[PDB]
């Protein structure tokens, strides 16, 4: 099992939004019931994603109403963290957990320049 | 190496969801990944992060 990241560099611009795209293997059918996607950066739990279901009373405050998985997605085995109004505060290593029979990871380093 | 330290970084992040989790199924879906992880990589800070999560399976 192995989680891949097209991009693990980001250079963002203040105001914009970015999408980072964290990639796992599904041969089937995607079974929701077997899957856990979490995105942190530093200590900030962005995504929590489990089995189906977030709670959003985990999601740290900094990413609230600013960061969201991309479910679409998540059929076609890409668990894609969207943040919205990039500010100096995102700049830093955000972290991407798949467990889905096997669990990885993959780090991705965010740079933003303004 | 680079790719114990990455075992060490991936079991404290498998901790985490545990510690914030609800859900039994997803709790012990998350500690066989810490067992996987521990029978790979046979480390003693793995170790530690598995003897700690297995704390939080009730
Ligand atoms: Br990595």
């Amino acid at each position: 099992f192995t989680v891949t990241v097209p991009k693990d560099l980001y250079v963002v611009e203040y105001g914009s939004n970015m999408t980072i795209e964290c990639k796992f293997p599904v041969e089937k059918q995607l079974d929701l019931a077997a899957l856990i996607v979490y995105w942190e950066m530093e200590d900030k739990n962005i995504i929590q994603f489990v089995h189906g279901e977030e709670d959003l009373k985990v999601q740290h405050s900094s990413y609230r109403q600013r960061a969201r998985l991309l479910k679409d997605q998540l059929s076609l085995g890409n668990a894609a963290l969207q943040i919205t109004d990039v500010k100096l505060q995102d700049a830093g290593v955000y972290r991407c957990m798949i467990s889905y029979g096997g669990a990885d990871y993959k780090r991705i380093t965010v740079k933003v320049n303004k | 190496g680079p790719d114990r330290e990455r075992a060490r970084e991936l079991a404290r992040i498998l901790l985490k969801v545990i510690k914030l989790s609800d859900s039994p199924e997803a709790r012990r879906q998350l500690l066989r990944n810490l067992e996987e992880l521990a029978e790979k990589y046979k480390d003693p800070e793995v170790r530690r992060i598995l003897e700690e999560a297995e704390r939080y399976i009730k």
